């Protein structure tokens, strides 16, 4: 019971690490998309104003 | 994008200056040659031999 309790705690920490990394990477995924939206909006706006 | 058009502003002014100057002196050659006068030609010589 002492050994399996620490086994449960270590698999919980492994899950917690997994959770930690994924959350960071969805944030990282989000970061890339937003900056691409900003770059796309700026280039469209800029190109039509210079034509104007 | 706005600072770019105010750079472009200066490029457009300068190109028109160049045009009018060169067509102005092209007119001036025709205008002055047709308006040559022997008293005025002598007056050129009479000026430069006074400072020479």
């Amino acid at each position: 019971d002492l050994d399996l309790a620490k086994a449960s705690a270590t698999d919980q920490l492994k899950k917690a690490k997994a959770e930690a990394q994924v959350i960071i990477e969805q944030a990282n995924k989000r970061r890339s998309q937003i900056l691409d939206e900003a770059k796309a909006e700026a280039e469209q706006e800029r190109t039509k104003i210079v034509a104007q | 994008a706005q600072a770019e058009i105010e750079a472009e502003r200066k490029r457009a002014r300068e190109e028109l200056r160049k045009q009018v100057a060169i067509l102005a002196v092209a007119g001036a050659e025709k205008i002055i040659e047709r308006s040559v006068d022997e008293a005025a030609n002598s007056d050129i010589v009479d000026k430069l031999v006074a400072e020479l």
